[PDB]
RNA sequence: AAUAGGAGUAGCUUGGGGACAUUCGUAUUCAGAUGUCAGAGGUGAAAUUCUUAGAUUUUCUGGAGACGAACAACUGCGAAAGCAUUUGUCUAAAAUACUUCCAUUAAUCAAGAACGAAAGUUAAGGGAGUGAAGACGAUCAGAUACCGUCGUAAUCUUAACCAUAAACUAUGCCGACUAGGUGUUGGAUGAAGUGCUUCCUUCAGUACCUUAUGAGAAAUCAAAGUCUUUGGGUUCUGGGG
């Protein structure tokens, strides 16, 4: 929140560990712990429950996804390509 | 002095206008600035046109055209005789 | 009667190729470049060389059998320049002079509808 | 086409200068050319959709589609040479020797 | 003085003495049994008062009225 | 044209019609038959959609598929909660189906 | 120089090259001061 | 799960058998995929990109 | 012009006389009644004036009644708490902010949204100074939906 | 009700304004073919480079990234930066029209904030062509360059940032008054060509040509004019190198 000037959530790692890596970790960790929108049920309850696996709490459904967020671009491009013909 | 009132181009009411690249040498030049020559030409020589007509299937002759639109940069055009240096008064004359 | 073939003329600054084919264009009849019929195989392939190549093609095409050709012109690689190469007029004049019967003549140079960057920087070729 | 050939058809048209034209330029407004463009596409689509491929090939030769386009588009804004620039096949039935022979003979 | 010029009287909006370009018209359509006040340079579309049929169509620049009606100009 | 027409209608049903949101109330309305039209999201569950469609078909009443999610049908009605499916029970000044 | 940093008009090296040479020099001085302190 | 011969070109696919009937033995690590890049004229062979 | 680069002068001409037309000799009560009906129907004062000119055929209220329409609504106690002008401006700004929430790359929408809100602040400050908005009042984008509801 | 300002309504107003979705064409490039047979690329002239395991060339398919020519301009739009395929959606905009509403709401603005080319930085794609670095062949007195051929970073998109450019109409903005003509783009008004087309009158844009007993150091400038005959309002800036 307003505790840190600019480090944010990687303040848990503190002064230990090189700063640029902490910035890289900050971006991944922010993506990892966000509560995403569930396509099925219309609530922002989709969380990562294990490395490739994202479960929505409300509708209790497991979507297999990317490592640090639900979707890559690659799958979307493939999906659209299949749909168009 | 300041030689160009208009910048040598259709500068008016516009910021960016895309560069084209010179036909002679690939030099970038704004489409507004660029020296454009249409060049409607036939491939045939006069003797060749006579020979093609004589050789021809059909009497009717379609006369194959070249349609170019060849764009020159300033440096090329003055070198290759598509423009001159005119004269200080004559630099405004659109003939 | 009479049989039509297709005479491709691909004319560029380095060389002007005369390549005659079937009416389909699927099957070749003669490949002759221009540079092969240059004596020392160098330079640009002159109007004279362009004439000699076209004469050889005409002799060969008559030898093979075909009596008539539709002409397909192509200028300097299209994207590089749209200019007809040096020998192109001479080659066309040579084919007409030779005695072959001349059907349709078209420019079929590949033409960019679009645009893309070409060799040398934004300053262009300095030489 | 009624006989199941899927095509793409490309039609050009130029503005015409009608009764009086002291003004040298004879460009049309963007709203107008969009309206012309929309109208043109529907006429092409209608003429194609009705008929079989053979009849469409016959319509192309004297430029009948262009003639109908010209007649309608003079009401919007006078036009000049309306031709078909290209036709390309998308999805062509390539079989049925009997139908081919029947059309040929 | 500037007053004897007849031309300037019709040139954009404000003049020597500004006065409206717009005017009122008494319009009637057969079968409506009415002749009715209407404004040249109206913007809201108008139906007849006694029946459902159209009176005037307004448009950009004055009004276009209709050709189904006959129109007296209505003046002071 | 179509998206404007459905939103205008939805605004008119909000303004002067009567309508009702959510699965149970909509089911009750269809069974009663006092409804005229059900507007259902594609993000309504497959079975729930299927059931509502059968109920509508049974009662000889209208269903319209909405292009937009469960939340979006709610945001159109200016409500934070997802609607998913709603039933018109009195038309606005513009008839929603007509 | 003044605000018209440019305007090559009589007898001097290129402004852009002076600006580059001085930027490079400035970096070297900034390193030397950083080294020292 | 489809035979690779019946894939459109430029499809992205994964779990490729090393040879037919070998149960997704190639292209199986995280985020991996193969692309179908061409089909033989005779239809015996199909050309893929690892 | 305040923010645009134009200076367009299309406007109401107005006749020399402030006297009633020959055509209509109507009583003040008839004119008040006609306005009251439009007001009751939910039309807003600009719409009422436009309608009064077109639908009812009458020259504008300040000429035929000698008093302004807003003032007549205020005298009967029925005038709207939020200004018509302020209402449309806030509604446009809300529309832009809804759109901006969806689309973060629309720079012109962002530019106009700050511009329009700045215009709202200026109009609001003038209405506060004329004591038409409370002393404690301030514009906020959070409450803007509530303002025009 | 200010030829101040705002707001509204109206018109199948306007436009390459902004955003999102969508879609088309073509070349280039690659792969799959295809028919050929010796050189082809390449330039001041060559060599580097590629080619008998079939190059170059032809024609067909398929893929891929890329781009939007011609039309297309002393042309349109945008606050500037900037903006050109198709159709749709979400948005804004100016002028016109108004016997529509408000009733001084304004102008220019230190502080502060927004948007802000190119390149660079950091992360994912993509890496076609072009191609800082770099590599060779030459070239040359030397060449670490121009030229030739190859070629990573970059160019493109998405996600962050960065906050400058001859970011130039090289002319701060608002406001009035000044001078003709040729034009030109968006509206409104009238008439004659055959409802529409044209033309006339008028508004808001917008250039050019000529003229300034206007200006200026002159170039030039219709603003850089109405300024020693010096004061419409205001922000910013410079004080020899």
């Amino acid at each position: 929140s307003r505790r840190t000037k600019k480090v944010g959530l990687t303040g848990k790692y503190g002064t230990r560990y090189g700063s640029s890596l902490r910035k890289q970790i900050k971006k991944i960790e922010l993506m990892q712990h966000a509560k995403y929108l569930c396509t099925f049920c219309g609530k922002t309850a989709t969380k990562r429950t294990c490395v490739g696996i994202w479960k929505c709490k409300k509708c209790k459904r497991k979507v297999c996804g990317g490592a640090w967020s639900l979707t890559t671009p690659a799958a979307v491009a493939a999906k659209s390509t299949i749909i168009r013909l | 002095p300041k030689k160009r009132r208009n910048g040598g181009r259709s500068k008016h009411n516009r910021g960016h206008v895309n560069p084209l690249r010179c036909s002679n040498c690939g030099r970038c030049v704004p489409k507004d600035k660029a020296i454009k020559r249409f060049n409607i030409r036939n491939i045939v020589d006069t003797s060749a046109q006579r020979d093609i007509k004589e050789a021809s299937v059909y009497s009717t002759f379609q006369l194959p055209k070249l349609y170019i639109k060849q764009c020159y940069c300033v440096s090329c055009a003055i070198h290759s005789r598509f423009v001159r240096v005119r004269s200080r008064e004559q630099r405004r004359v659109r003939k | 009667e009479l049989v039509f073939g297709v005479a491709h003329i691909f004319a560029s600054f380095n060389d002007t190729f005369i390549h005659v084919t079937d009416l389909s264009g699927r099957e070749t009849l003669v490949r002759i470049t221009g540079g092969m019929k240059v004596k020392a195989d160098r330079d640009e392939s002159s109007p004279y060389a362009a004439m000699m190549a076209a004469q050889d093609v005409a002799a060969r095409l008559k030898e093979l059998g075909v009596t008539a050709i539709h002409i397909k012109l192509r200028a300097s690689g299209g994207t590089k320049s749209k200019t007809p190469g040096p020998g192109a007029q001479s080659a066309l004049r040579a084919l007409a002079r030779s005695g072959l019967k001349i059907g349709r003549i078209e420019d079929v140079t590949p033409i960019p509808t679009d645009s893309t960057r070409k060799k040398s920087g934004r300053r262009g070729r300095r030489l | 086409t009624l006989d199941n050939y899927h095509l793409r058809m490309f039609c050009i048209a130029f503005t015409k200068k009608r009764q009086n034209q002291t003004k040298s330029t004879c460009y049309a407004q963007t709203s107008q050319i969009k309206k012309i463009r929309k109208k043109m596409v529907d006429i092409m689509t209608a003429e194609a959709s009705k008929v079989l491929l053979k009849d469409l090939v016959k319509k192309f030769i004297p430029e009948s589609i262009g003639k109908e386009i010209e007649k309608q588009c003079k009401k919007i804004y006078p036009l000049q040479n309306v031709l078909i620039r290209k036709v390309k096949i998308l999805k062509r039935p390539k079989l049925d020797i009997s139908k081919l022979m029947e059309l040929h003979t | 003085n500037p007053d004897p010029v007849e031309e300037s009287k019709k040139h954009k909006l404000k003049r020597l003495i500004p006065t409206p370009n717009s005017y009122f018209m008494d319009v009637k359509c057969p079968g409506c049994l009415q002749i009715t006040t209407l404004f040249s340079h109206a913007q809201n579309v108008v139906l007849c008062g006694s029946c459902n049929i159209m009176l005037c169509q307004p448009t950009g620049g004055k009004c276009k009225l209709t050709e189904g009606c006959s129109f007296r100009k209505k003046i002071e | 044209s179509a998206g404007d027409n459905i939103n205008a209608k939805l605004q008119l049903v909000m303004k002067s019609g009567k309508y009702q949101f959510g699965r149970k109330s909509c089911l009750k309305a269809l069974r009663t038959g006092k409804g005229k039209l059900v507007i259902v999201s594609s993000n309504c569950p497959s079975i729930q959609r299927s059931v509502i469609e059968y109920y509508a078909m049974l009662s000889k009443c209208g269903v319209h598929d909405y292009h937009g999610d469960n939340n979006d049908l709610g945001t159109a009605c200016g409500k934070l909660f997802r609607i998913s499916c709603l039933v018109i029970t009195d038309v606005g000044d513009s008839d929603i189906i007509k | 120089h003044g605000a018209s940093r440019y305007k090559k008009s009589r007898a001097k090296m290129r402004w852009k090259w002076k600006k580059k040479r001085t930027r490079r020099l400035q970096k070297k001085r900034r390193k030397m001061r950083q080294r020292s302190r | 799960i489809l035979p690779i011969g019946k894939m459109p070109e430029g499809t992205l696919i994964c779990n490729l058998e090393h040879r037919t009937g070998n149960r997704g033995t190639l292209v199986k690590a995280s985020g991996c995929y193969a692309t179908v890049v061409g089909q033989s004229e005779d239809g015996k062979k199909t050309k893929v990109r690892l | 012009r305040m923010y645009g680069k134009g200076k367009g002068i299309s406007s109401s001409t107005l006749p020399y006389k402030r006297k009633q037309p020959s055509w209509l000799k109507q009583k003040p009560s008839e004119i008040e009644d006609a306005i009251i009906k439009l007001a009751k129907k939910g039309q807003t004062p600009s719409q009422i004036g436009a309608t009064l000119r077109d639908n009812y055929g009458i020259p504008q209220v300040k000429s035929v009644t000698g008093n302004k329409i807003l003032r007549i609504l205020r005298a009967q106690g029925i005038a709207t708490t939020i200004p018509e002008d302020l209402y449309f401006l806030i509604k446009k700004a809300v529309s832009m902010r809804k759109h901006l929430e969806k689309n973060k790359k629309d720079k012109d929408c962002k530019f106009r949204l700050i511009l329009t809100e700045s215009k709202i602040h200026r109009i609001s400050r003038y209405y506060k100074r004329k004591k038409l908005l409370p002393s404690n009042w301030k514009y906020q984008s959070s409450t803007a939906s509530a303002l025009i509801a």
